[PDB]
Order: C-alpha cells, then structure tokens, then sequence
C-alpha cells in the first residue's frame, strides 16, 4: 500500500493549466515545463531518444493532453496517374477500383479530378498543364460513363484528406496521407502544411450569404451531378450539417432545376443531385488565406487552409 | 493626426479627410501673406504654423537614438531642420525676433563603412555585403542567448557616426516651444551656379 | 490566454471624476440634408392599390446625417424656433415633475389643461407632436412603432419614447451616474454611411446629452437665399424676421466659421 | 487544456436574481465567443428568442448549431463563470432541468430551444436589463416527438385534435408546449425540404411492399396494422392493381436507403450530446459531445 | 541556365578534365553550362547586394505606477481576488446640526474586470524547444525558438500590463459625469434647500446656459486674444475646485511633487494634441518628476483572518485593529494607510503643472494606445 | 491511459474457439474493470431474434475488442472515440475487407451458428458499409418478396426472387448470402418486423405526402419546389383521397413519422467504424471509432 | 514580395515605429510588406 | 519509422561507372511459340453474327 503511494504518485499530476506568473522576463522553469510539448522526432541514439520520450506507452512522456496523434494512409498509385508537381498539402480522393485484388490504388487531386468531368465536353489551363493526356487518367475509373449515368460516382470514390509524404519513385509512387487527426508534416525539419484547394473550385458559403462566430468552420467538399458532366466544389462553413445540406439546396437551387429542364430524368436512378461530405474542422478566423500555386508555365488561384484537422464522413446526398 | 487615422479608413473617413484637405488648402496656405496683413500678432502666428509643422513630421528615425548634430552654445540635441528661400530666410528672422544660437556642432568626416574580410569573401561567393559583420556574429555565434536592448545595441546603430570630431557649423537655429530646429537657405550656392533653386 | 482579474472601489462618497470636452477635432456627420424614408422604415404598409403605390415609391424616389420631419401648423411662432427648445412643442422638462411617479410626469408631458412650462400662456406649440395620439408619436413613440425594421436610428425618437422620459422621471443623482455609468440609451453609430444604432458596449465611444435633457439647437434657417446672403454682410443688425421671410441664428454649443466668398461670420 | 470562460456582468446583481440563478447550475447555456472573457449580451438564447409573443423555433436552432456551449457552474455577483464544452472531452452534466425527463442509461442528450416556455426556463436580470433563458436539454426520442408535434402543428394549422397534438406525453409526466402559429421563411423552409424529401419518396416507393400490407391488412391485425381500421387505403388499390418485378424492387431500394441517411440527417438540428453511465440518484451523468 | 560567374577562388585540381569535352558538351552530358568564349571568358566583376542592417522596436513594458494614472488610484497586489467573492466598504458619516442628529450609513462595493488576451504559439517552436540541440544550426535555431516564446509570454504580461490601464481608464470613465453639471452641482448655492420642484427647474436651466457657454474652451481660447493663459486657468482650476477630493485616503502621502511637501491631488488625462497645447498655453510646467511608491501595497491572510476564511468566509480587512477594540485621525491614520506608506519613494517623469493652491498632474496615453493601433 | 476490461469466468476447445477470435469485437455491458459472463456481447438479446432491439443494443452499449482469452479469464480492451485500434476480419460470413473503408457493425442476420461460440458470446458481424446497406436491402426485399408469395404464389415466383437476392455484389467480390427458405409467417423470424416498419411507411407514405403538398402551397411562395417537385410523381396517386378524420390522420401522421425516424436511424449503419491501412496479407486494419 | 523572412540578429531600437503603422501599412505606404499574425509571427527555420 | 538522408554528388566530369554483363546465368523465357491473342487485348471488338 506504500508501493500504491508510488504508483499513484507516478500517475496523479496532469499538465498544468493555470499557472502564475510574475513576468515574462524572467521565464521560470515552471512555465517552461508549461509551454513544452514533447516532440515527435530525433535523432537516433539512446539520449536522443530518452530525451524525446518517444518510447512512453499511448503518449510522449520523458523519463492525454487533449492532443490526438494523426493516422496516416499508405497508397500505392501509378507514376503516371499522379502529377510529382503537386503542392504538399492537397485533398486527394481515393477512387475504389472494381478489381477484387488490385495492390495498386487510385487516387486524384481536385486538379486531376477536373480532367476526368472535362473530357467528353485559368484553372482548365493549368489542369491540362498538368496532366497531358486524360486517357491515361479515364482508365483508371473503366466505366466512367456509365457511372456518371446512373449518378453512383458519389458512393465510389470516397475522400482521403491531404497528402503529407510524396516520394518521387519512378514508376509505382507510393504516398502517404492524413485519414484522420492533426495534419501536421513528417519532415525531419518540422514544417507546416497547408490545405491547398484550388480557387476557383472552392467557393466560400459564409460570404457567400454576405453574429455568433464559431471556432471549427468546417470544409466540405461537394459532388454534384450536371448536364456538363458532374463537378467538385468545395464548401468552407461555420454551421452544422443539418444547416449545410438545408443551405447547399439553397445555394444549388438554380442547378437543380437546369438539369431537370435540359434533361428529363425519364428513370428512377437520376434523382439523385450528388452529394457532399464534411472534411473535417480548421480555425474560423485565420482560415483560407489565398494565395498561389506555381507551375513552370503557369500559376492559378488557390486557397490554402491553414492548420486543418482532417475528418472525413459519409457522403450525404444533397437532392 | 491621429484622430481620424485610428479607426482603420472607411469610405466614410477617407470622406472627411478631402474635405479637410481642401479646407486647409484654402485657410492655412500660403503662411507667409496673412502673417503680412495680421498686424499686430504676426509672432504668434508664424511660431504657431512653424510648431504646427514640426509636430506634424514623424520622429521616429531609427537613428534618432545616436547623439549627433547637437546645439554648441546649449548642448541640446537639434532635431530637425528648415530649407527655405532666401528671401523669407530674413522674414521668418524677423518675424521670430533674433536666433537662440550661432552655430551647432556636427561630425567633421563622413562616417567610414568600407567591407572587411568576411565582408569580401560573401561579396566574393554570393555577391552579398552586411552592414556589420562583427554585430551579426557577436549577436548569433558569440552571443545567441544574450539578448539585445536599447543601449546594448546602441554601438551597433551607430556605425561609427558617435566616434568622429565635432566641429562648430555655422547655421541659424531658433526655439520651437521645446526643440530647436536649424534654419538655412542654401539660395547662395544656386545663383552663382545659376541652377534653380 | 492570459488571464488577470483587478477589483476597483470608490473611496470618496460624490463624484470624483469629470469629462470635459475640450476641443472639436472634425465634424464627422457632414451636417446637410438626407431624410429617410418611411418606406424603408415601414417597409409592410402600402396603399390601396398597387399601381398608384409603384407610382408614389417610384416619384418620390424611395429607392450623411438622417433628418426627420415632425409636422407643424404655420401657425408655430418663430420666436419659439429662434431659442433652443424641445422640437416636439412642448417643455419636455422632467424636473418639474415629480421623481418616481408618472401622474404628474405624464400630465406635464402630455396633458393641456396645464399650460407650458416654459410659456404660461399657452398649451404648445403645436398639437400635432404633443399630445397623447398625435402624429409626431405616430411617427416615432415605439409603442406605435411595432413590428419596424430595427437598426435605423429615428433620431426624433430620442424626443418621444416614454421609458427615457420615465428614466429622466427617476431622482437627479441617479440619473446623472446611470447617464455616466450605462451609456446604451439606444445611440445612433460612430462611423457609418448612414446611422444605425450600436448594440455592443465599450467598443464605440459615444455620449448624448440630447437624452438628458430633451432639447435641440436650431440651425441656421433661412427663407430665402437674401436673408443669407444679408446675414453675411451685417452681422450686429441683420433682420430676424422679415416681411415674409425669416433666419435663424445658431445658438449649437459648437460654433462653425461660415465662409461665403470672403465674409466669414463668428 | 483550460475550459474557464468568466462572464463579468456589467452591474451588480440583487439577492433574488442571484437564488434564482444559483438553482440553475450545470444546466446547458450557449455563449457567443468562444474566447476568454465575454459580456452578458450573447450569452443564452435570449438575443435570438426576444420578450415578444412570436417564437421561431428554427432560428433557435440555426443559432444553437452556430454559436458554442457551456455549462454553468459558478455565480456569484457582478461575474459568473462558465465552463466551455468543446469536442473531444468528457464533461459531467447534471439533470438540473424543471420538466423532468428521465434520463437513459447512456442513451443520447440533445439540447432544444425552450419548448415549454419563455417564463419557464429564464432568468430575469433587471440589474443588467437583459433576459438570459436556458435551452432546453431532453433526450434524442422525446426531442424527436417534441419535433415532429411542432411540425405537425405547423402543417395541421390550416385545417382545423389540438390537445391531442399540443402536449407532450411522457412516463414520468405529459406536458404542454408553446404552439406558435407561423415559423416565418425558415420552419417553411424546413418543410419545404422535408417536401422534396416526402414527395420524392412517393415517387421512388416501391410496390411489392404496398402488396404485401394489402393482403396482410386482409390476412393479418396487429398494432402495425390497427391504425389502418381494417380498411386498405385506396392508393394501395390503384396501385398494387400493376404487376411485383425485383429488379426494379432493388433499383428502387437503392435510392430509398440513399435518401433515407439523409432524410434522417434533416432531424440533426440542433447539436447532440452522447451521455454514457447515468446515475439516476445523483442526476448526472458522464457525457460528451457528439 | 542555372549557373552563375562569380570571381570565385577556384581551387585547382590537376584532373585530366579537358579531355573530350567540347564533344561531350554538344550532346547535353551536362544539365546546366554556360560555355564562356572570347572576352567574356574573364573572373567578372565582382558585384553584391547590401543589406543596411535589421532594425526592430524595442517594446518598453509600460509599468501602472511609471504613469500618473496611478496617482489617481492606491493599489494593493490581493494575491487572492479569485477567491473574493465580494468586497464592501461602510461608512459612518456623522453630521453635525446648527442650533438655530443624523448619521447617513452609505455601502460601496467593489466590483471585478477580468481582462485576457490570447497570445498563440505554433507547436513547431515546443517541439524543438523541448528537445536538445546537438549541431550548431540547430542551436542557432532553438535559440530562436526561445527568443520567440520568450517574447510572445513578455507580450503577454505587457498586454496584460497595457489592459489594465485600459480598465483603469475605463472605470475612471464610468463614474465621471461631464463639466457642465458638476459647475453647478458642486456650488453649494443651490444645494441649500433641499432640491424642491422649483430648484431643479432652475438647474437644468444652468445646464443649458452652461453647455453653449463653457463647453469646448480650448476652442474659445483662441479667439480671446492675448487671454489665453488665464482663461485656461481660471476654467481647470474650477474644474478642480468642482471635484470634491473629500476620500478617506487623501490625508495619506501617496504621491508628492518631488520638491517639497505639495501632494499632488488630482490629474489630468487628455490627448496628444491637448496636452501639446496645455504645456504651452500654461507655459512651462513647475517639475518633471513625481515622487510615488515603486511597488503596490500588499494584503495577505494571516491565521486570525484566514480561520474566519475557512469558517464562513467574510474576511476582516484589519483584524488587528478589530482586535484592538478611543480612537483620533492621528490614531487611525497607521489603519488606513495598510500598507501605502514605506514605499521608496522613486520619481516618475510625468509632467505636473500648478493651478493655484493645487500642483495637479497632466499626462497623455495615445503615446500607450497608438502602439496598440487601437482608438484612444 | 488504461483500457483493459478483464471480464472473470473453460477448457481446451473453448480455448481454441476464443484463440480463433483473438481480434474480433463484442459488446460489453460496462466500461467497468471486471465484468460478470452474462454482460458480454448479445447473449441476452439473440437466442427470439428481432433486428431493432439488437441494433438498439449494439449502439446503446459500448464495443470492446478482445484480445486474450486466458482458461478462465478474457483479458480485453474497450474502444472509446479518443485512440485507434487493430481488429481482423475472422467472421464466419467473410467478406474481403479494403483500405480506407467505412466499417459498420451490424448484429448477426447470417445465422446464430455463424456467429457464435458455445461455452454464452455472440459476436456481432464486423463488415464494410457498402455492403452492409446492399445485404440489408437484399434482406428486407426477400423478406417481402417471401411473405408475399407465401400469401399469394402467383404474385413473384420463388427463382426470379433468388437470382438477385441470393448474391451481392462489391467490387468485382461476388458473394453469396444465407437465406432462411422457411422463414414461417406471423413474424417470428429475424428481420420480421423491419419489414412490418417498412410496409407501414411506403403505406402512409401518400397520405403523408398529398396533405403536406396541400399544406404548404397555401404558403403562396418561400420557394419554387414546393409547386416544382409536384410534376414528378405520378397524377394518380396525387388526387388520391382528400377527405378523412382529421384525428385519425394525425395519428397516421405521427406513427409514419416516428416510424420513419427510427428506420431513418436504423438505415444509417450503426456505429461507424473508420479504417485506414487494411492489409490482407496479416488480415488486419487500423480502426477506430467516427 | 521581396521582404526576406530569415531569422537574424535584429538590432532593437528606442524610436517609436508603430505610430500610427496598421492603418498606414493597410493602405500601403510601404513598397513591400509583410503582416504575420498569430503561428507565422516567429522565426523562420534556417 | 526511422529517417536517413544521403546526398550523393558527382565529382568527375566525365562517366565514372562502367557495367558490362559477364556471363549468362539462365534464360527464364523459353524462346518458344505462345503467341498472344488480341481476344486478350482487345476484348471488345467483335463480329456481328
């Protein structure tokens, strides 16, 4: 039972989350052990590591805090499916392919999304900047055509968050993605990464509108279902989602019924107006400082989201 | 002024500042000619509107903190100085009575900054020259965790400009309520060049 | 986030602090003439029909400081307007009331057997702002005022409201410290295009003594452009009252320099 | 991580607004910020929900999803203290709401605007001149039928049953509600979508179903069934009189689970809270945010 | 195309480097090479970019007492106002009568101001604050690292330091009622009777008279000429006079006027442009400096109050002296000066005019308020 | 933090029929340290089978994967929302898992036998979402199409029935389903009475949807679909009745809308589980809880 | 923008440089500038 | 996951690296006939009957 005083003594005392201080010249030690949050990486020897505490059991303790380490996701994709110029933080959507044993996936970026819905029929110039050739990108979904016909893309292709890792093989590249959690890099110097949309794909739902301001404003990203064949918006708001579907009919409420003037959905499958997914959480205030994404030929507009939490969800349909 | 810059310019500020504008273009221009027909408190009027400038001009010189170009005969430091024309050089001395000094002191030889070594050698390879080399390596490979204050820095804002001879130079200098400012024509160094001034 | 928490206490027993103003850095209202209209104000009521409603919207162009009209028989003296009194036509004193009641604070305010406060020889000054179902209360009493598009500033209301006449009705001491202490009598705003009314306290810095104590300055009116222009020249022995004509002179705490040509006035 | 917002009032508060609010703690109160330090205005639902006679129910809500919530813990004069509840932590909230509803053992919380009430759930603050009233906090079920009878009141009220509609029915109690009379453009709305939800569903229904229940109404009596008094709706006669096909069943089916989740997200207004291990003779209950 | 010519030092190797390279250098063996022929095959001129020197403010922490905003206000450090749930202060004003008895028993209480900013810090200066520097890079970046926490928590407490003056100014605001009724309200001519009907009327009567006549006088001062100086005057010392400094801290010495034995007892807080044209319109102020206390005072619980604490709490301000009990000024005054007194009296340079019998102190904070970029 | 849940109670086949289920999941009772036999997963609620009360538990209670099984004790871990997992698909239906695909947990249509351990424990079936909405269609249609033909035998004919309901298909996995050929009438099977929810709701469907069509387009124009979706459903069901005891179409009213939220919730899957990395090499995938 | 965001030694000097500077740099008295607010507002990694 | 970073640069102008194959080992490909089939590799295109 004096051993219990030990154990416990090993287990009482939490973080601090107040603590007075006198000045912020003299930065006591107390503070100190406030402000620090223990790393992720360093460097491999036994100090290093002891130091780093990255050997503690669930979280980083030296010899629960409200923080969630990120997961990340393994994907295998073709060389030639994927452009080695892309931006680090880029939303990608893994499309799940109809092979029952495949070892390679497929994934796309909004940029390589775009050519797949272009073909068949700025930021189109850079897109085809980009990836030259659509063939090679419209073999990876086989059936395109079909499943744009009976408005099951939605179901098929579901997101992944942004790209964190992208080495530069050369014929099988293998990436590494944030599912879930914290977005934060995997470099040996730590630096930021910032979610990346492209500008004229995401337009904003707040301003869109034009008092209570909330902290998590969310980004959803939205499939819909056109007579130019179906487009991927992107959708920054402060609201839930029983708001964001009630506000995103409202805000298609002039689509829906061009596509329904233009074409008569003559069978029971073309209802459907696509659907939207949230992607997870930012901060609403620095949120969404534009700025720009540079090709060798070219630079288009984009957004880029600032410390982003990424969360997928299921995808809600939108009617 | 700060009154009206401080709630972030509006199109309802930016409004009020046009029609300030013209109001002080067609009122307070042009200082030298009611100063001639208000009889009697034309002292006033003129050391107001000189003040007026003065205040008016933003002070905050990074350098301001090196003691330079002081007054001989007080020893208080001339922050500011007057161009005029030469014909309103002996109005604005009239009209502001007589001079409150003779001459100011003031560094004799240009301050020297020529590259050193280091200087050379990032000149040489990147094509990249500091100010002070020494500075930058006491402040990160000599000293990183000492830090920097106001008067430990003080030599390293003056490159040398506190360490050069004062000699006397000979400039009108008046009184604006606390400072003093040196009033000069330099009309004399045009018309025998015949250069417009 | 940083945190402190500070406990201030008054240790005399009266007042220990004032707030002069001093100076005028600019008049930021650009005092000229822009009334708003009903219609944005009652945006629900409309006319009989439709067309002839399209037509008065559209003529008298229904769609920078915000006037008002109150409605006045040109029977109202001038020498009423020359001196700096309520605009309403009634001594809105509420000192010669008695405190915390309302009887006889409403039968000097509305009543008219009683005569003027200011005049003892007549009721008002006009009947259609000081009685109890006027038109100025009408306009602007927010008891009448029900379901209006909220966020414009009627700056006549500050005149008519009963619950500001009923606060002026408290003791003296109590309303000079809750006039300092709680500024949120319904203001107009601070820097805007037109005048709404500010809901968030200490953010705009703003303070009326026009809800203290119910009176307005008049302005510089004039009947016709030569009773300007002679206003101009003469200043001592300017006419007043002409023979059909009439100027104002102003008597606002501030005082503006008036430059016309070259003849200033002060 | 702190959660500590103080609210400093911007006067003194007496003795009897302070025993009034003292019986209100841990129950739920939004905020208007999230940060530090706010004022009394933006606190509780009373800047969307004025003293007035008209309610809108669905302006509460779009407000309650918007703005932050907090649960109050300590009052004291001239300030009270808030704790925020952000996602990802584990909170204690306890039953301190006056319609008692029992509480499931971890079942799932989901706070409402004030349903039976603007006196009820309130405090009045004349020191401050300001209204704050306390959102509701009653389980998911019966926040669902609360629901559902305002919109069946909304819908119902150009026909006429009232007090068969108007009052909630529950185990420990029934209660009365607030029936307003016009959810202005936003209940309307509401209804519009859940229009284009219902009329969408009477287009894609599928037929074989209506088959089985006409022959099960004729074969069969159940409390599924006795609603129905033994009489087959005319609908199900003109249009069961066409022919039973699976696929068209399956194609039909796909698109009725598709729009169902969503049909069911049209309900999710309003955050929702998920409790875990309820006491019910201490009224608290382990809960986070959902 | 990638490569520049700079007059490089070239280290020379004696590599058989020139063999087949003209051949090689047609073919693209290279990615990147400017073949240089000619003239242009020189050590080129030697040309650089100069960098005149970083520069930064050094942000002075404005500290409440090295203003003269505390002189208007005795501060005491409660390391505990968290756990003050109230404060109140009686007073026993007993009133004398004329022959030809009443005591009026006023409460003030305190009231609280919580004040936070939210300085934010990005976990990439923890991660690498928290772990060791090994190669000298990393040590010149973890020194940066601190220098950035370090200044971010010293912004911190200098925000904190800067709101508090904020909230004294503020409070100072709330119970100030303007000039033009504390002219009238402070002559006793009128406060004789006993405020009847008649009286009032004839008050707010004053007011008006008084708002169109005396308001804005630094814009009537310009137009009286050469009576400047004494129209200044003769309106700040009735703004003065119309402030009754009857406190029961004032028979203390808090604040002196650095020369002699003449408490301050008052200041004045304008703005930049007012206080520029006071120092003139005065003249020449009577002293630069201001004998105040360096420190606050302090008020800790001791076992005599802290068992009432824990009991019921309702702490004693002075429990000593409550265990103490007849009693004079002169008795009293180590009672109420808790602590204000022993200070080391160190000047603080804020300027101090005189009008009349009262060395007044003026002082303006746009000097504080514009380096927030705030609206004074 | 801790998270083990050692639940106290075997013999050497039991010991190999818990060693085969090392990474399954089961539900719990308590997320308590020591638990009784008869708190483990849905022993009290499948042994007659109903699939709403098993949903009801399967997300009331908490879920908890084991991970060792020693001869008398079941050393395993709860989940909660906070960390991520490892589970493995070793289901006795297997259906081939992918990489970053929602995980849903159903409770166990494909027989008790299946999914089962016989000292009792019976695990719920762990399997993707896609498939998981495509059986429950493929189960709820079969029933339908078997209750109809066990009325009347000339409606469907029992092979046309089965060619699409006896496979789903996901991904190029053509998989096959367990189908009970003699469910038995009156109910009394699984899934009997989601199909009875099922038909009650595409019954009153109509009745629901012209009286909510009627009562909104007196509420002139919020916005064009409310008059714009009136085209597309057919004209006969749209003047179907118009006249009926306003009490009893309130109650129709209100048991098709509590009868469409409780489907709506249930057609949403459940407690969604969320995996990352799957590989089918090891067999196992990186979870948690959405 | 040319504003280079390198960590460096930088001199602290006593003039009062933020007299009146966000609303002056808002409008874009300087040629180039950089505002960083908030994560951005540190050193830059070398 | 451990991390370790090389940066290889070549020092030499010329080609530094030679490889020459030496000796055969095996020949996995029976050099045979197993002709493919554009049924195979073009499994769309079809006759009419």
């Amino acid at each position: 039972r004096r051993r219990l005083q030990r154990r416990i003594a090993g287990l009482l005392p939490p973080p601090a989350r107040r603590l007075n201080i006198s000045r912020g010249s003299e930065f006591t030690r107390d503070v100190r052990g406030l402000v620090e949050e223990h790393a992720q990486a360093s460097s491999l020897s036994a100090a290093a590591v002891w130091r780093a505490g990255l050997l503690a059991p669930g979280e980083v303790a030296v010899a629960w805090s409200g923080w969630r380490p990120p997961v990340f996701g393994d994907f295998l994709i073709h060389a030639s499916s994927f452009n080695n110029a892309e931006a680090t933080g880029t939303p990608l959507f893994q499309f799940k392919q109809s092979d029952p044993f495949s070892g390679v996936d497929a994934v796309f970026t909004p940029l390589s999304l775009f050519i797949l819905m272009n073909h068949g029929r700025g930021l189109t110039r850079m897109a085809n900047l980009l990836y030259d050739s659509p063939a090679t990108l419209a073999d990876l979904v086989p059936d395109f055509g079909r499943l744009v016909a009976d408005r099951r893309f939605h179901n098929f292709i579901t997101p992944v968050g942004p790209l964190v890792e992208n080495i530069k093989s050369t014929y099988l590249n293998k990436i590494t993605t944030v599912v879930h959690g914290p977005v934060v890099s995997k470099a040996i110097p730590r630096s930021t990464v910032k979610v990346t949309v492209p500008q004229e794909a995401f337009v904003d739902l707040d301003a869109w509108l034009s008092q209570p301001c909330p902290a998590d404003a969310r980004l959803y990203v939205a499939l819909t279902y056109e007579e130019a064949g179906p487009r991927f918006t992107f959708f920054q708001s402060s609201r839930g989602h029983c708001q964001i579907m009630n506000i995103l009919r409202i805000y298609y409420s002039p689509s829906i019924m061009h596509r329904y003037a233009v074409v008569q959905p003559l069978h029971i499958e073309e209802l459907t107006f696509g659907a939207v997914a949230c992607l997870g959480t930012f901060s609403a205030t620095d949120g969404w400082r534009r700025s720009a994404f540079n090709y060798r030929g070219s630079s288009l507009p984009v957004v880029e989201i600032d410390s982003f939490y990424s969360n997928v969800s299921d995808w809600e349909v939108i009617l | 002024d700060p009154t009206f810059t401080e709630r972030g310019f509006s199109k309802t500020v930016k409004s009020d500042l046009i029609a300030m504008f013209k109001r002080h273009l067609l009122e307070h221009s042009f200082f030298l000619d009611r100063a001639e027909n208000m009889g009697s408190g034309f002292s006033q009027y003129v050391r107001s509107r000189l003040s007026e400038m003065v205040a008016a001009v933003s002070g905050e010189s990074v350098l301001k903190g090196v003691s330079t170009y002081t007054t001989a005969k007080g020893g208080e430091p001339v922050g500011g100085v007057f161009i005029v024309t030469d014909n309103v050089l002996r109005q604005l001395l009239t009209f502001l009575g007589e001079e409150a000094d003779n001459q100011i002191m003031g560094p004799s030889s240009y301050a020297s900054f020529v590259v050193r070594g280091e200087n050379l050698v990032t000149a040489v390879s990147y094509g990249r020259v500091m100010r002070t080399f020494e500075h930058f390596m006491a402040r990160i490979v000599d000293s990183p965790e000492k830090a920097g204050s106001t008067k430990s820095d003080l030599p390293a804002v003056a490159a040398g400009v506190e360490d050069q001879p004062r000699v006397p130079i000979s400039a009108a200098v008046i009184k604006l309520g606390n400072h003093a400012v040196a009033v000069e024509s330099l009309q004399k160094m045009y018309n025998d060049t015949q250069s417009p001034y | 986030e940083v945190h402190h928490e500070m406990a201030s206490i008054d240790t005399g027993l009266s007042y220990s602090s004032t707030m002069t103003p001093a100076r005028v850095a600019a008049i930021t209202t650009d005092m000229g003439i822009h009334t708003q209209d009903f219609f944005s104000v009652f945006p629900a009521e409309a006319f009989g029909n439709q067309q002839v409603n399209d037509y008065i919207k559209a003529k008298v162009g229904a769609q920078q400081a915000t006037c008002e009209i109150i409605v006045t028989p040109v029977t109202a003296d001038v020498a009423y307007f020359q001196k700096s009194n309520s605009p309403r036509g009634r001594a809105a004193c509420v000192v010669s009331c008695e405190n915390y009641n309302q009887e006889v604070a409403e039968g000097l305010i509305y009543d008219h057997s009683r005569p003027d406060a200011a005049y003892e020889y007549r009721s008002t000054v006009n009947p259609w702002a000081s009685q109890l179902g006027s038109l100025g209360d009408i306009m602007y009493n927010s008891s009448y005022r029900q379901t209006a598009v909220p966020g414009l500033y009627s700056p006549c209301r500050a005149f008519f409201n009963k619950e500001e006449l009923l606060r002026n009705n408290r003791g003296l001491y109590n309303m000079v410290n809750e006039y300092s202490q709680r500024l949120g009598g319904h203001p107009a705003t601070s820097n805007t295009e037109v005048q709404f009314v500010v809901i968030a306290g200490t953010d705009v810095f703003l303070e009326q003594p026009c809800s203290f104590l119910q009176e307005a300055f008049p302005a510089l009116s004039a009947s016709s452009r030569a009773l300007i222009d002679e206003f101009m020249s003469v200043k001592q022995t300017h006419a007043p009252i002409h023979y059909g004509h009439y100027i104002i002179e102003e008597v606002a705490p501030v005082r503006r320099i008036l430059k016309f040509g070259n003849k200033v006035v002060f | 991580m702190d959660l500590k917002v103080v609210v400093s009032l911007s006067s003194r508060l007496y003795t009897d607004e302070i025993a009034k609010m003292q019986q209100r703690i841990g129950c739920i109160l939004p905020l208007a910020s999230t940060h530090g330090t706010q004022n009394v205005q933006g606190l509780g639902l009373g800047q969307v929900y004025s003293l007035e006679t008209v309610p809108d129910y669905v302006s509460m809500y779009n407000y309650l999803s918007d703005c932050t919530l907090a649960v109050l813990d300590e009052v004291s004069v001239d300030s009270l203290i808030l704790t925020k509840i952000v996602p990802g932590q584990t909170y204690a909230i306890k039953n301190k709401y006056q319609p008692f509803f029992q509480w499931h053992g971890t079942g799932s919380l989901s706070v409402m605007p004030p349903v039976f009430g603007r006196e009820h759930a309130t405090v009045k603050l004349e020191s401050n001149d300001v209204d704050i009233v306390f959102p509701m906090v009653l389980p998911t079920p019966i926040a669902e039928e609360v629901l559902q009878k305002i919109l069946l009141f909304n819908v119902y009220s150009r026909v006429v049953v009232h007090m068969h509609l108007g009052s909630v029915s529950y185990l420990g109690h029934h209660y009365e509600l607030a029936l307003p009379e016009v959810p202005g453009p936003l209940g309307l709305a509401l209804l519009d979508n859940l229009s284009l939800y219902f009329c969408i569903m009477v287009t894609l229904l599928p037929r074989a179903s209506m088959r089985l229940v006409r022959g099960l109404i004729r074969h069969e009596h159940h409390d599924l069934l006795n609603l129905f008094q033994e009489m087959v709706p005319d609908e199900i006669a003109r249009i069961d009189l066409d022919d039973l096909s699976v696929a068209d069943d399956l194609s039909r089916m796909r698109v009725m689970m598709t729009y169902l989740q969503s049909l069911a997200s049209l309900f999710n207004l309003g955050p929702r809270l998920a409790t875990a291990a309820y006491s019910q003779e201490t009224l608290t209950a382990t809960c986070w945010l959902r | 195309e990638g490569v520049e010519n700079r007059p490089f030092p070239y280290l020379t190797v004696d590599a058989d480097l020139l063999s087949n390279l003209r051949q090689s250098a047609a073919e693209g063996l290279f990615h990147s090479f400017d073949l240089l022929v000619g003239k242009d095959a020189r050590e080129a001129g030697i040309k650089f970019e100069v960098l005149l020197g970083v520069y930064t403010n050094a942000i002075q922490y404005v500290r409440f007492l090295e203003t003269a905003l505390a002189v208007s206000c005795v501060n005491t450090e409660f390391k505990d106002l968290s756990r003050m749930t109230d404060g109140k202060i009686q007073f026993r004003i007993s009133v004398p009568t004329i022959a030809h008895q009443r005591t009026f028993i006023v409460v003030k209480n305190c009231h609280k101001h919580h004040i936070s900013t939210e300085m934010e810090l990005s976990m990439l200066d923890l991660e690498i604050l928290h772990s060791i520097p090994e190669t000298p890079v990393e040590y010149a970046e973890y020194v940066g690292a601190v220098k950035t926490v370090a200044s971010a928590l010293q912004f911190g407490v200098d925000a904190l330091e800067r709101g508090l003056i904020n909230t004294v100014l503020s409070v100072k605001l709330r119970h100030a009622p303007p000039m033009f009724i504390l002219q009238t309200l402070a002559d006793p001519t009128f406060t004789e009777r006993g405020f009847s009907k008649t009286v009032k009327s004839d008050l707010i009567a004053m007011f008006k008279r008084h708002l169109l006549e005396h308001s804005f006088f630094l814009d009537r001062a310009e137009n009286m000429g050469s009576g400047f100086s004494q129209y200044v005057r003769s309106r700040l010392s009735e703004m003065v006079a119309a402030v009754s400094g009857e406190s029961v801290l004032k028979g203390v010495s808090t604040y002196t006027t650095a020369k002699g034995g003449e408490p301050v007892g008052g200041v004045f807080i304008v703005t930049d442009n007012v206080l520029r044209q006071l120092l003139t319109f005065l003249g020449e102020e009577a002293d630069n400096q201001i004998m105040g206390p360096s420190s606050y005072a302090s008020f800790v619980v001791r076992g005599e109050n802290l068992v009432t604490a824990v009991s019921y709490g309702r702490v004693m301000r002075t429990f000593e002296h409550f265990m103490a009990r007849a009693g004079s000024t002169k008795s009293d005054l180590p009672a109420v000066a808790a602590g204000v007194e022993d200070q080391p009296r160190v000047p603080i340079s804020a300027a101090v005019i005189k009008l009349g019998n009262h060395a007044v102190a003026v002082e303006s904070l746009q000097k504080m308020y514009n380096d927030t970029q705030s609206p004074y």
